[PDB]
């Protein structure tokens, strides 16, 4: 996916204004309530019994705190997306079997969480930006299953 | 559980026209395929009619939320007019259900909590597939 300047610089901007440990707890853990199946890849994190066990465990805010760092990095390649997550897409293929649907969840619990983080802020405009984002590394994620 | 969803849905501000005409603004602008749906409208941010339809879509979907135990006899018209009339592709039926979920937390995020997150996308995929058949 191609973002313009302008796009980019806006998509760094807001970034800058997230709570980044709050955001990827929130959003590992809106995964696995919201889409309850993905618990699968995650029984070694402990008790994910309920919605506040999920959104209470402190591996799943750990692991989403990595994931986070890894949509940093996309976001210094955005012309390279493919390249920047080869080995995060055969970890995610080759080892643990993720159906690159999930992929595609997750980018978008994303983009409900920077809505919900940010508030007017996270405009339609700034949305639009962010869907192109989370779609190229969702597809960048998926090249190994290619 | 249907008064759980129900009370949801009023908590986040479904109900609100205006949160309705920000969720097509949104779709509309995060993927424009959606527009072609809609070659009638006049796009201007400020659109009277997206206006409009953004209160028939919350209007539509808060009377569903009285009706979760039949959403197909609800929706008998509404189905008929997207599925047999328009042929509106499936996809665009989980774009607007996460333009809305976009929406309403974005205004109420205290009342959007992973458990009504999770309620909501699920009353709102019963709705998509109830108006994606025949
Ligand atoms: C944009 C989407 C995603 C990104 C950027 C991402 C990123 C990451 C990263 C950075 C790691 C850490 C690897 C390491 O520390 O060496 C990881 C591990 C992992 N990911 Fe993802 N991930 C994504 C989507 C998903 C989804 C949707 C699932 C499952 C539904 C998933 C399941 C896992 C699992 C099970 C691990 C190993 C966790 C552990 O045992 O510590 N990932 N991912
Ligand atoms: C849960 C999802 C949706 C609900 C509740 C909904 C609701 C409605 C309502 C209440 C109307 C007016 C019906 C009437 O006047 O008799 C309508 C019309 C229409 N809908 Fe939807 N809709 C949904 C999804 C979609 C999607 C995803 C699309 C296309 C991207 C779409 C395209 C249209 C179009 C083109 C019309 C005709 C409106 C006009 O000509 O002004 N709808 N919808």
């Amino acid at each position: 996916v191609h973002l313009s300047g302008e796009e980019k610089a806006a998509v760094t901007a807001l970034w800058g204004k997230v709570n980044v440990d709050e955001v990827g707890g929130e959003t590992l853990g809106r995964l696995l309530v919201v889409y309850p199946w993905t618990q699968r890849f995650f029984e070694t994190f402990g008790d994910l019994s309920s919605a506040s066990a999920v959104m209470g465990n402190a591996k799943v805010k750990a692991h989403g705190k990595k994931v986070m760092n890894a949509f940093s990095e996309g976001l210094h390649h955005l012309d390279n997306l493919k390249g920047t997550f080869a080995k995060l897409s055969e970890l995610h293929c080759d080892k643990l079997h993720v159906d690159p649907e999930n992929f595609k969840l997750l980018g978008n619990v994303l983009v409900v969480v920077l809505s919900h983080h940010l508030g007017g802020e996270f405009t339609p405009q700034a949305q639009a930006a962010w869907q192109k984002v989370v779609s190229g590394v969702a597809n960048a994620l998926a090249h190994k299953y290619h | 559980d249907k008064a759980n969803v129900k009370a949801a849905w009023g908590k986040v501000g479904g109900h609100a026209g205006e949160y309705g005409a920000e969720a097509l603004d949104r779709m509309f602008l995060s993927f424009p395929t959606t527009k072609t749906y809609f070659p009638h409208f006049d796009m201007s941010h400020g659109s009277a009619q997206v206006k409009a339809h953004g209160k028939k879509v919350a209007d539509a979907l808060t009377q569903a939320v009285d009706h979760l135990d039949d959403l197909p006899g609800a929706l008998s018209a509404l189905s008929d007019l997207h599925a047999h009339k328009l042929r509106v592709d499936p996809v665009n039926f989980k774009l607007l259900a996460h333009c809305l979920l976009v929406t309403l937390a974005n205004h109420h995020p205290n009342e959007f909590t992973p458990a009504v997150h999770a309620s909501l996308d699920k009353f709102l995929a019963s709705v998509s597939t109830v108006l994606t058949s025949k």
